[PDB]
């Protein structure tokens, strides 16, 4: 039930502890420690900026409009969510991640523009 | 073998209330959505209500929308339905059924997999 | 809600077809059509789901299909044991989750 | 009308100056000043993360689905909002702070799952 | 198509590269470099806070309820969006920035209060 | 003593417009939501419109939704209603009343505490 | 909208009850029921609110209650001075904020 | 000179389908929203559908809402309409028109600037 | 949807006015009224837009105006060649984007 306690659990179970991990991301001699704190903050902010760009700001679970490609992974839902851990999943789809991120960004830009037109 | 057993009420006056319940066994109760399907003595099947496996979301057919409450208890493997104002038109067999929905990370359902035998509810 | 015919019949060994006609924002929009078999006095059994699939536990004599706003159930090597009321149902969106037709009384001759 | 000017006013009045205070949270010799600045940033981010977890991201006033327990405080609305300052209020219920925060987190996690299912 | 590539294009074109610029805002000898990094973070956070105050958190394009005053600029839309760049525009209205920001803040304060009453 | 005094119009032709206003005293005007309640000469009471204490939120009975505007001026302790298209069916006494809504941090209302005397509006 | 009877009456010293029946998404859902007393030619006065409460300024001879979709007003030590048209109203949600019944002409005998 | 040329279908049977297309030239296709306007043989004009300049947003009149699809290809300067279930009531001239909407950073339209000649669609 | 008259007429040199009456959640709410001129057998041409404007390409003899829920088209130096079916239309909100009247047959005498 503590930090990373669900790391060995399946994805569908581990997904219920998202706040456990999110809260553990924030908190010459003494400079290397000062540098570490600054770096940790910059890392954190980049992930938050990215969620913002994709339209997922403020939430831990975000549904999008980008379809899943079978070429990234052709496993079915039971096969994934009730069989694999997140560490295993992350390794399986690592090559195809920077493709997915690009698609999420493009999708949000189109959505924001459409919303703006609908408000004329 | 999956068994759904209704243990409902009997004959009730119009304008009263009646509670049905269904006990389930033979499967992980908590893994499935459940619903109630009604069959009037001279008719076919009608969907009445649907509840999520976690008990948080409920849906109703408009004709009972302000009258029926569907609930769930995952510790006791129990499904229940509380009916109010009992119209004469609500006389029917009420069947306990497994299916009608699934949740996000599960494959889809949208059909009923298992049926109980049904409690008979009669309004005077 | 859905229309399916009364009194579909045939002799043992003959195939029979039970039709189910709905609407566009129904059968024409969602591929979640199922069929149930109800012997009088018993709860219905699932025979077909997701238009063409059958659960383990039933024979392959039962096969579903659809086109346009009409679905159908085909029974091939008809048996005496198939006398039952067959019902079609379909997912019809989020406001009206499920609809059913009346029963089709299948008579074996 | 400046920073903390409303501190002695009642809760129902002070609540109208929330932007005044929010804007005053952000901006070897010289090292202790960098440490203070870095910590001010980490403090700020932890509060923002917490609002995110509770589903209050992006707003100064946020309604939730957690009912108020009479055991935390049994004062009525006039006692709390027409008189009573925020300093007094915070002291009155400081012992229930963690309970309330835990409830808010649980509520949002359930809300996210219900929303996800309603979109599938 | 890269960072600031659209700087010489008109506003109606440049508005489509907002994610290009947003992602380039984040990432004793060595101390002055930390000062620059800490400061860059604080700058970033102030802009995000300001969008939050105005009710534009999480989005790159945000519509508001503050009407445009012809005294700030009396040019028409086909002139501004099609025959002017953002650098030119920024100079044209640099004297009204604080007025506009003040109005946006006031608008959101009223919007939050109205929503709170509707949820009663 | 709390007073609400209508200082409204009189006889108007159909399809025209008529404005009502009400002055308040004896209480903090800005602390209360207000509303207009209508009474046809031979009928009971009908709710017509409601306005928030800060003037930002207004609600109408659907029968006047596209025709009536409700407003407020907290510096002048004044409530007002501007009616357009004046149907003959709108002949009634229009009462100024305090109550009908509250403001989140206040105790609830959902009833009317004070009434004025009523303006008589007649549409030919 | 709400139904309340005409012509409720009784002699001084006798109690009377004026009923008010609404619907489920009305009296049956919200405990925001109030009663008003209108003497002919005068503006209505508040007598009861929040089903059972009375404002300062009115007597304890007036008491409200409810069950199901029906609310009622009880008047105990009826006085000659209680002749008035009594009205019920209720909060009925955000789309239809308030509804009223017709008046009950209470006659003291 | 702006030209909109319909190259539509002909005579079809009820319940089937027909696809229309319109080729545009003389203006930047991508700068304008487009729509279809219908004229029954004995009637006036009726708006049927509207599509945004970028092709992402579409709007329909209720009578064709579940039957018609409007789409664009801005590389080919082509507007098209796919009609299904062809009601007899859909017999009309279908005109290709430019206008009906703007895109936020543009001056507004809400009127039609250009018309094609119209395809005749007949359903038996 | 909109009402405009049939059989409008006058001799060359005489002005004519073609009215168009709608409703409040129509002409009464939005200033987006336009007029089109359709010669028989031809596609419609835009004459007036945004209530009072005319496009380049048309004469100044055509002028729009409005009051209340009524819009109108005034033709001044009427020509024989103005015979056409004139139509009014208006933006009517986001659910029902456009509505039109029937055509007005303008006959020049
Ligand atoms: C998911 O697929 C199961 C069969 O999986 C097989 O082996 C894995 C490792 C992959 O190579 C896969 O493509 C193969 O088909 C089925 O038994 C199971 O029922 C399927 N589940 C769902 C929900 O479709
Ligand atoms: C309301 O509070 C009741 C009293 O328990 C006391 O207060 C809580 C918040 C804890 O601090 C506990 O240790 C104290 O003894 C609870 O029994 C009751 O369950 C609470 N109800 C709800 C709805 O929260
Ligand atoms: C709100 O409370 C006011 C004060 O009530 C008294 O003092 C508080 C601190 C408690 O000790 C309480 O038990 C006492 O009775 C009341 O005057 C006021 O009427 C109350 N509000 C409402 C709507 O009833
Ligand atoms: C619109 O602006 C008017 C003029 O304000 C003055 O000139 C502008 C350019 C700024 O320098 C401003 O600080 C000056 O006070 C106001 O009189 C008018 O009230 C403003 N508008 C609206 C629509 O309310
Ligand atoms: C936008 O304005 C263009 C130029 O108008 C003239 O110059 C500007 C800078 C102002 O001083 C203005 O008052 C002058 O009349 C017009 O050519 C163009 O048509 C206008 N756009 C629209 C949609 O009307
Ligand atoms: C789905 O994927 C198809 C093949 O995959 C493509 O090439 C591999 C090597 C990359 O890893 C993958 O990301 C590429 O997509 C594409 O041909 C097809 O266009 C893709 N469809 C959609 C909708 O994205
Ligand atoms: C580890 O796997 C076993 C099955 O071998 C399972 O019962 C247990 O719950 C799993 N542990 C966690 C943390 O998921
Ligand atoms: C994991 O996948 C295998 C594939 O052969 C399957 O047999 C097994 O039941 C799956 N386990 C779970 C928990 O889904
Ligand atoms: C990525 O591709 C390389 C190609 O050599 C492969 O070895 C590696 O396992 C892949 N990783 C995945 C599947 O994410
Ligand atoms: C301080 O209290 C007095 C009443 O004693 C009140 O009039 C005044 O407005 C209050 N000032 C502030 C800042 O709340
Ligand atoms: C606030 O008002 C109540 C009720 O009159 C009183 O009991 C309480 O002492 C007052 N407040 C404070 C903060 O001391
Ligand atoms: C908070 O807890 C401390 C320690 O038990 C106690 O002394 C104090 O009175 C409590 N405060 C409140 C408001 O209950
Ligand atoms: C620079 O101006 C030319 C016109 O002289 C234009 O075609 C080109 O697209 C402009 N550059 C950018 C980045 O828009
Ligand atoms: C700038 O205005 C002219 C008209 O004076 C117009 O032709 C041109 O298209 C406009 N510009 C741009 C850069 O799109
Ligand atoms: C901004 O104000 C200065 C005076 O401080 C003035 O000289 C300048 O012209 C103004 N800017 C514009 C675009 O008018």
């Amino acid at each position: 039930l503590g930090f990373l306690g669900a790391a060995g659990s399946t994805m569908g179970a581990a997904s219920m502890t998202l706040t456990v991990q999110a809260r553990n991301l924030l908190s010459h001699w003494g400079i290397k420690q000062l540098q570490a704190r600054v770096l940790a903050v910059e890392h954190y902010l980049r992930d938050q900026q990215l969620l913002g760009i994709w339209g997922c700001s403020g939430k831990l679970i975000c549904c999008t409009n980008v379809p899943w490609n079978s070429s990234w992974s052709n496993r079915n839902l039971s096969e994934i969510w009730d069989n694999m851990t997140w560490l295993q999943w992350d390794k399986e789809i690592s090559n195809y991640t920077q493709i997915i991120y690009g698609l999420l960004e493009e999708s949000q830009n189109q959505q924001e523009k459409n919303e703006q037109d609908l408000l004329e | 073998e999956v068994q759904l057993v209704e243990t409902g009420g009997g004959l009730v006056q119009p304008g009263g209330s009646l509670k049905l319940s269904c006990r389930a066994s033979g499967y992980t109760f908590s893994s499935f959505a459940m619903s109630w399907v009604r069959q009037a003595p001279g008719k076919g099947l009608e969907w009445v209500s649907l509840i999520n496996d976690r008990g948080g979301l409920t849906f109703y057919v408009d004709s009972v929308k302000g009258r029926f409450t569907i609930s769930r208890d995952n510790s006791k493997n129990t499904l229940s339905l509380q009916m109010h104002s009992l119209r004469d038109g609500d006389t029917a067999v009420y069947y306990c059924a497994t299916g009608g929905m699934s949740s996000a990370l599960q494959s889809s359902k949208y059909y009923f997999d298992f049926w109980g035998q049904g409690a008979l509810v009669t309004v005077s | 809600a859905l229309t399916q015919p009364p009194s579909v019949s045939g002799s043992p060994g003959q195939s029979v077809t039970i039709s189910c006609t709905g609407t566009s924002s129904d059968i024409g929009s969602y591929n979640y059509v199922s069929w149930y078999q109800q012997h009088p006095g018993k709860a219905p059994k699932l025979m077909i789901y997701d238009v063409t699939q059958r659960p383990s536990g039933v024979s392959d004599r039962f096969s579903g299909s659809k086109s346009g706003n009409t679905a159908s159930l085909t029974i091939s090597g008809l048996q005496a044991d198939d006398e039952a009321d067959y019902y079609c149902s379909a997912y019809a969106g989020r406001q009206t989750f499920y609809i059913f037709g009346g029963g089709t009384r299948l008579t074996v001759l």
